[PDB]
């Protein structure tokens, strides 16, 4: 009984990580690699994956770049995953992925950077803008999660506010009207977390009407301050990006550190059945899969590459990094970011729009 | 080109043979369905879409009716998945591949039997109206859904001039095994007599087993609780106490044979308006996975003209989300011979039930007057 | 201003005066307006400028 | 007894127990959370002793 293990995807660059992890480990229960190369019309590669991993009784897997339904089949029989370089929100459920267990931070817990960065200028006014979809919507709905908070229990302390929100669907018209309802208001602090495609199209149609200028303070996310962003934006914005980010392998380790982790805390229960060999013909479930799955929840090891791997209540990445973001004339600067959890200060020039 | 199928999987009930054909009047829906009723056996997803897209390819189905007989709440997703990219409005029916499935795609035809979590709370309102008891304290745990229960009461909780209140709606955590001194804690603060619930069976026990250790689960309160512990309806874990109400609906209405001849109903109704409306019809596509130059062509729209559809009758209308616009659902009460009874039924805002007056498990007289 | 529910939708909403202030429409309101124990909920008033 | 004496609302209870009976009765009180604030039971020697 020897366990094993197996990529998803374009990982073409890792094949020997893993095996090196493999030889890492008993010498820190046997254990191997496997792999293979994801391929578009991605309906076959829903099948193709079974008989090659599910037959070799797989006890995890390993994807990367829209993640297949790897995040579906998986959870089938309860095979507990845990993947990586995915980032749309939607993984966020427990109930659309019985066992997604993502690495990252998803792009919608990227809210605490800018409560952050505002509850310490003391600012209470804003305004918020999101289009139509999931992601942007539990943005939406974490931003208005977290607000309710800072309230007098101090011995009567106070809060920000919270100015009417907008809606606009992914907006392949124009988008004056919505934006002319926000115009005369008496806040300056945007917000637009949609995406690149969509950061485009506001910002060239924003442009036009002056409400462009100064005074504005924008703390825009990730995926706008990026692509077409750059062809069609004025500056002073404070965009945000991870330390590590659209990386190759520092990350594999991590992957596979938390993975051995356990498997001493494992193999006391007696109860230690491992899943089916075989994906054609099962029809029971390993009953320890959403167990196996739950007690990588508790996996504490500092010793990663980027270190200190701790998995939030969702399961996702905590407690990580970021680059406070600027875009100048055409340079972008960046101050260090949260030292974990507070804000530190780093030499540069700030400057705002205008 | 439109195929048209049912593909029983794997149960006991092998009964859609002799009953298909009594749709006739679908000339009038000047289309043939192929009817090809294909029985396989148990299973696997590899062979879940080995089978679906054999035939998809061969039997050429551009629309299909699922059932199974099994407690598998995650197979409809795996349709939702062929359907996306291969572009088939798809029933799942029976109990399982017809669950409450929240958020998928944009681009998929997906749809199922069955009530979201609104009207399935809905109807907790409109049974605590008629019997003139109103609205008391909200429980839940961090279950996905909440962030979407709380607020369907809370925008029927005001827009109506009727007297409702409320109380502390709490919010609980549980599988942390430290604060066990930080939940009976939070449930040791309400005294209301009505009570909802918004959890899983796991959780269920779990709290039913501590509240009972509060004063809450014997006589004066009645709990309820929406469908989610309307799972294997023939359970009794001793935390549970009576009384217990609840709303669900699986078999005891309408049998598969209609149930199927629902389906087959709706799929040629739809096949009707759209190809009378106008006169172009999908394309028979090559195949749904080993393509490999036809991934790439061009979508049609239908799945906009199966939202305001009949049965030449009762009201089959669907969303553009996907659900049964006005569900028939049924009410019980856990008697105490640990059964589930039948006590109750709803059809376009209407409540009626085989009592009066609700009883107990005397204070309460009945005086007349003239 | 009062509290009519409109047709087609079993729905509170304020009408003509006491809602044009509401929807964001208005600013401020001097009139003879009243003070009842139901607008005082929402909308905040001055003192009495007159008994 | 965990669920007999629910239904007490008068912001002041007498009493009359003994020492482990009254440790019982208290923990049963806790467990149901009705001895916060406001309520000021009142016990004889046989407590206090
Ligand atoms: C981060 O900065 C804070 C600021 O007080 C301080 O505790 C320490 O220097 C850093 N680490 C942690 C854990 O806070």
């Amino acid at each position: 009984k020897i366990v094993n293990i197996g990529a998803v995807l374009s990982t073409r660059k890792h094949e020997q990580m893993f095996r090196e992890a493999v030889n890492q480990a008993n010498k820190r229960i046997q254990l191997q690699a496997t792999s293979v190369t994801h391929k578009p019309n991605a309906i076959q590669m829903a099948l193709s994956v079974c008989e090659d991993l599910i037959s070799s009784q797989v006890y995890a897997i390993l994807v990367s770049h829209t993640p297949t339904p790897v995040s579906y089949t998986a959870g089938f029989y309860r095979i507990p995953v845990l993947g990586l370089t995915t980032r749309m929100s939607i993984y966020s459920d427990k109930s659309i992925h019985l066992s997604f267990l993502r690495t990252v931070p998803p792009y919608s817990h990227q809210s605490s950077v800018w409560f952050e960065m505002m509850r310490v200028y003391n600012w209470n006014h804003i305004i918020l803008l999101v289009s139509d979809d999931h992601e942007g919507r539990a943005a939406q709905k974490r931003l208005e999660t977290l607000l309710e908070e800072r309230e007098s229990k101090y011995d009567n302390k106070r809060g920000p506010k919270a100015e009417k929100v907008l809606q606009f669907d992914p907006g392949t018209k124009n988008v004056t009207a919505l934006l002319m309802e926000a115009r005369e208001l008496e806040a300056r602090v945007i917000i637009l977390s949609a995406s690149e495609d969509d950061a485009a199209t506001v910002y060239r149609a924003a442009a036009m009407l002056d409400m462009t200028g100064s005074g504005y303070v924008w703390l825009v996310g990730e995926r706008e301050i990026s692509g077409n962003a750059l062809r069609y934006a004025p500056d002073g914005i404070i965009g945000l990006q991870l330390i590590n980010g659209k990386n190759e392998s520092a990350h594999i380790s991590d992957a596979v550190g938390v993975v051995a982790q356990a498997v001493h805390e494992l193999l006391e229960k007696e109860n230690i059945t491992d899943p089916p060999r075989g994906c054609v013909g099962n029809t029971n479930i390993w009953k320890t899969g959403p167990l196996f799955k739950r007690v990588l929840m508790s996996s504490k090891y500092a010793d990663g590459v980027t270190g200190r791997v701790e998995f939030n209540e969702d399961g996702d990445r905590k407690f990580a990094q970021y680059s406070i973001m600027n875009l100048q004339n055409r340079k972008l600067v960046q101050v260090g970011i949260y030292n974990g959890t507070h804000v530190i200060p780093n030499d540069r020039k700030i400057i705002w729009p205008g | 080109s439109i195929g048209i199928a049912v593909i029983l999987v794997g149960t006991s009930d092998e009964v859609a043979i002799k009953d298909a054909h009594e749709k006739d009047d679908f000339h009038h829906l000047s289309v043939v369905p192929r009817v090809e009723l294909v029985a396989m056996n148990e299973t696997d997803p590899k062979s879940i879409i080995t089978r679906i897209c054999d035939l998809m390819s061969d039997r050429k189905i551009q629309g299909v009716v699922f059932a199974d007989d099994t407690d598998q709440e995650a197979i409809a997703q795996i349709l939702d998945f062929i359907s996306a990219q291969t572009l088939t409005p798809i029933l799942g029916i029976h109990g399982g591949s017809s669950m409450i499935m929240a958020d998928k795609d944009e681009s998929s035809m997906f749809f199922q039997f069955g009530p979201s979590i609104e009207q399935q709370a809905s109807v907790m309102l409109n049974i605590m109206e008629e019997y003139d008891w109103y609205i008391f304290s909200i429980v839940t745990t961090y279950f996905p859904g909440y962030q979407d229960f709380v607020n369907k009461i809370r925008s029927t909780i005001e827009n109506s001039f009727v007297g409702w209140e409320l109380e502390e709606v709490l919010l609980l955590d549980m599988s942390l095994d430290d604060g066990d001194s930080k939940i009976q804690n939070q449930l040791k603060k309400l005294q209301s007599p009505i009570i909802l619930l918004y959890c899983t069976k796991e959780e269920a026990t779990y709290i039913f087993e501590v509240a009972n250790s509060v004063g809450l689960t014997g006589y004066g309160y009645t709990w309820i609780v929406p469908s989610l512990v309307a799972g294997d309806t023939d359970t009794v874990p001793s935390e549970f106490p009576t009384g217990l109400i609840s709303v669900s609906y699986d078999e005891w209405d309408y049998g598969l044979p209609a149930r199927v001849r629902d389906g087959i109903a709706i799929i040629t109704t739809a096949a009707s308006d759209m190809l009378s409306e106008h006169s172009f019809i999908p394309e028979p596509k090559s195949s749904c996975y080993n393509t490999h130059e036809k991934r790439i062509y061009q979508s049609n729209m239908l799945n906009r003209y199966l939202i305001n559809v009949t049965f030449e009758g009762r009201d089959l209308s669907f969303s553009e989300d996907g659900y049964q616009m006005h569900p028939k659902l049924v009410i019980i009460l856990l008697n105490k011979e640990r059964k589930w009874e039948r006590v109750g039924k709803w059809k376009d805002k209407s409540l009626q039930m085989k009592y009066y007056v609700w009883p107990r498990m005397d204070d309460h007289l009945s005086i007349v007057t003239l | 201003g009062t509290q009519e529910r409109v047709q087609n939708s079993n729905k509170k909403e304020w009408n003509g005066m006491m809602g044009e202030l509401l929807s964001g429409q208005a600013d401020m309101i001097v009139a003879p307006l009243t003070i009842n124990n139901e607008r005082a909920q929402y909308i905040e008033f001055s003192k009495p400028f007159k008994y």
